[PDB]
RNA sequence: UAGCGGCGAGCGAACGGGGAGCAGCCCAGAGCCUGAAUCAGUGUGUGUGUUAGUGGAAGCGUCUGGAAAGGCGCGCGAUACAGGGUGACAGCCCCGUACACAAAAAUGCACAUGCUGUGAGCUCGAUGAGUAGGGCGGGACACGUGGUAUCCUGUCUGAAUAUGGGGGGACCAUCCUCCAAGGCUAAAUACUCCUGACUGACCGAUAGUGAACCAGUACCGUGAGGGAAAGGCGAAAAGAACCCCGGCGAGGGGAGUGAAAAAGAACCUGAAACCGUGUACGUACAAGCAGUGGGAGCACGCUUAGGCGUGUGACUGCGUACCUUUUGUAUAAUGGGUCAGCGACUUAUAUUCUGUAGCAAGGUUAACCGAAUAGGGGAGCCGAAGGGAAACCGAGUCUUAACU
């Protein structure tokens, strides 16, 4: 469809099916779990009855004793030593396919524009290394949590960003679906937006 | 606070045979 | 580790079209003159699987 | 909208827990009933057995034998015969095509239908109707 | 993700130790025996539901038939006068009635009667 | 999968394909040419790292409070809002972080340049014998002696040598391939006692290492060996001068410090079992899972002056705990002295079915590459075509000489 710019009001072409299917909530829920647990990395370990330090002997014989069997003093069932279920180091790691991979993000840019929440603009690069000028060149805009997409990366404009929180700057294809539903604005550029048609496709 | 260590052996049953 | 096929199964069944299986019938090995001719021309064709032992194969053979 | 996504109905199910109160339902063993061997931790029996009596897979007789050549053999579908390489079919290339597999030595045509473009196949087997459709097409048929 | 049960576990004994409260002993003390009571004591409650009305029809027959007989009438007969009558006051009110009212149970008989003969 | 197997339980490859990483040489010898490369052992110089470090931006006023970092108002830095501390939660109070710098001396690595030692290249020749192989007995090979190839070995024997020999799964012939019985060789891989940095849908004192407190200690055993319990005052000891009872005590009461002393070192919070004191009611002629239904009186609170609430409960109807195991339990069948804490259907990898989502006669990648949850990678797997033991046939197929 047509995207509509707020300081040149110059036409943009995009193609109407990656940017104006449906939205698919069980897809896009589905690779948002995904990724989450994929954030993970399962560094967890615990010691069951075979790994907890102690011997095997039996505490006292196994009859006549007016106490109940024990085995060990290993014993899940036991103070100091147990463990029923430990816990081994696992990865938490879903498959994704790609098709449902770029479903969703096709899902969740055809709602951020239908939201408004994504703004297509020219070339958005800050002159020097300095965070005030980021600052002022967002607040003028009226922009506080927004994510600085942009079609390649500037050292400038990185370093303008690595310090304010709500202000994040990504490339293309360090694009994840959490971030872009997570900012509450995005701002595009017109190579960004290229680039991201063809690799849709 | 130690759990009794030596239990000594049972007293021998009576012989119900 | 992937499931371990029961490799006497595997020699004695075999998948068909619509997941049946096929088997030999089990007389036709020895003591053959006492057996009526009638008798052993019948069990020379393979036979299907029952329902009742089906559960049972699919399990050892689970692969095939 | 990270607090809004929600997944479909029906995509969850929680599990089953077992042994955990009353209303739970499936307490007191979690619905693996009275003593016995499936009662018991890591019970169970092998699979094909029987209670002891001869197993079905050793009642029956074992019969036939596996030919190596059928391993190497591979049919080829009608309907991608004509995905090879523009218009010619050759033994060659297919492996290439990716339609038999690298080991596939043997190979064989068989009627899958829909086949428009005409096509020529060299070293292949195409028994009765591949071979009307390939004809009718305006292929040609050559050893 | 170790959870702790303490919390919960003390908010569940409270619950049944408020509502056993008031036992005799230990079984408004002690968890393990007031939780025999309480579960118990929602047996006879709910057993207690239906006695009770059973309980009181008899009461309320027995105030009837005292009634009846001080005034010269038995209490078989006397239903019989209202059915035959047709009076569809039930065992509480004529109970009710004869306890405070003696006149106008005095009315209910005399109609009974006069419904009999 | 093929195979091996009381063909039982089980064991289970190769060929080939896709990746990581790549490197080939010497002796069994003489001549010609002679530092002729590549290495190893030691100096000098260059670069970088390690062992101490240095600088490092930017806030005030009011309200509550014992004290603000908090609330309210207006500012400032940011290639520094990673962290920690500071009398409650700090980008701007402190230590730090981003960033830019620094090594007299001792060392790692990568280069250049010297010394010492071993050594190119060319020609011709040679080309690993008690070995291969065999008989007997064992082992390793997925392959248990089976038709059993191949390797290794204890024992007894024993070739050819390049017109020669070995292998190609009994074996033979034809072909193909390689040259044993002498050696060296980096990288791709495995592990972490130890040091540094960082991370955690990991634990938070019965957890986590046995050990958060000078723990492998006390303690137990002849010994090998076994093996605990025990964290927390407050922001700061400001840790209670002094007075009184008491035995120049313990302990306590005042005073005093503090926001708080039922924060007093037996110290944050302070639950339950258990043991007491006070108040209200009931109880010394009444029989039993001790409750429940009905219910008088009494003592406390309400609005109204009629009752409702709370506590108690005379008297009365009914009523023999719970769990387990059983055809069946109040059972005199089992289990529990009570409280608090902990304690039992999990995890990995495959397969089948159901739900749901994507794509659709197509679906999907694994390892790996990747400034890397993206994107590459389609080797491979599953499915659309089955029948037969198999050759083979094919919407048919097998059975049979052939099928109504």
């Amino acid at each position: 469809m047509e995207l509509v710019l707020k300081d040149a009001q110059s036409a943009l072409t995009v193609s109407e099916t990656t940017f104006g299917r449906d939205f698919n909530e069980a897809l896009v829920h589905q690779v948002v779990v995904a990724y989450a647990a994929g954030a993970r990395q399962g560094t967890r370990a615990q010691k069951t009855r075979a790994e907890v330090t102690g011997s095997g002997k039996k505490p006292w014989r196994q009859k006549g004793t007016g106490r109940a069997r024990s085995g060990s003093i290993k014993s899940p069932i036991w103070r100091s030593g147990g463990v029923t279920f430990a816990a081994r180091p696992q990865d938490h790691s879903q498959k994704v396919n790609k098709k449902m991979y770029r479903g969703a993000l096709k899902s969740i840019l055809s709602e951020l524009v239908r939201q408004d929440r994504l703004i297509v603009v020219e070339k958005f690069s800050v002159e020097a290394p300095k965070t005030k000028l980021l600052a002022q060149k967002l607040k003028d805009m009226a922009l506080e949590d927004v994510l600085i997409i942009t079609g390649e990366l500037d050292e400038n404009l990185f370093l303008a960003a690595r310090n304010l929180h709500k202000v994040d700057v990504r490339d293309a294809t360090g694009i994840d679906p959490v971030s872009l539903i997570a900012f509450d604005k995005v701002v595009m550029t017109a190579d960004a937006v290229k680039q991201v048609e063809e690799m849709l496709a | 606070n130690n759990r009794p260590v030596y239990i000594p052996r049972p007293r021998p049953p009576h012989p119900r045979l | 580790p992937k499931i371990k096929t029961v490799r006497g199964a595997a020699k004695r069944f075999k998948k068909t079209g619509k997941g049946g299986f096929k088997h030999k019938h089990a007389n036709l090995r020895h003591i053959l003159t006492k057996k009526a001719t009638k008798r052993k021309r019948h069990l020379r064709p393979k036979a299907m699987v029952s329902k009742g032992d089906l559960g049972l194969v699919i399990a050892c053979l689970p692969y095939a | 909208r990270l607090n809004t996504l929600s997944p479909a109905e029906g995509s969850k199910k929680a599990g089953k827990r077992l042994g955990r109160g009353i209303g739970s339902g499936l307490g007191k063993t979690g619905g693996r009933g009275h003593k016995g061997q499936k009662s018991r931790s890591g019970g169970g029996v092998r699979r094909g057995f029987e209670g002891g009596q001869m197993p079905l897979y050793r009642r029956l007789p074992k019969f036939g034998f596996t030919s190596r050549k059928a391993a190497i053999t591979a049919e080829i579908r009608l309907s991608d015969l004509a995905k090879v390489e523009g218009g010619v079919v050759d033994l060659n290339t297919l492996k290439a095509a990716n339609i038999i597999g690298i080991q596939i030595e043997f190979a064989k045509v068989i009627l899958a239908g829909e086949v428009t473009t005409p096509v020529t196949v060299r070293g292949l087997r195409v028994t009765k109707g591949a071979r009307a459709a390939i004809e009718a097409a305006g292929g040609k048929i050559e050893e | 993700a170790r959870v702790k049960r303490g919390v919960i576990a003390r908010a569940r004994h409270k619950k049944i130790l408020k509502q056993a409260k008031g036992y005799y002993g230990a079984r408004s003390r002690v968890y393990r025996v007031a939780f025999q009571a309480v579960i118990k004591a929602g047996q006879y409650a709910y057993r207690d539901r239906r006695q009770r009305k059973r309980q009181f029809r008899q009461l309320w027959i027995a105030r009837i038939n005292a009634a009846a007989r001080q005034n010269g009438i038995s209490y078989s007969k006397f239903i019989n006068g209202l059915k035959k009558a047709s009076v569809e006051i039930d065992r509480k009110i004529l109970a009710d009635i004869a306890v405070f009212d003696k006149v106008a149970f005095t009315a209910l008989v005399e109609k009974a009667k006069a419904a009999l003969a």
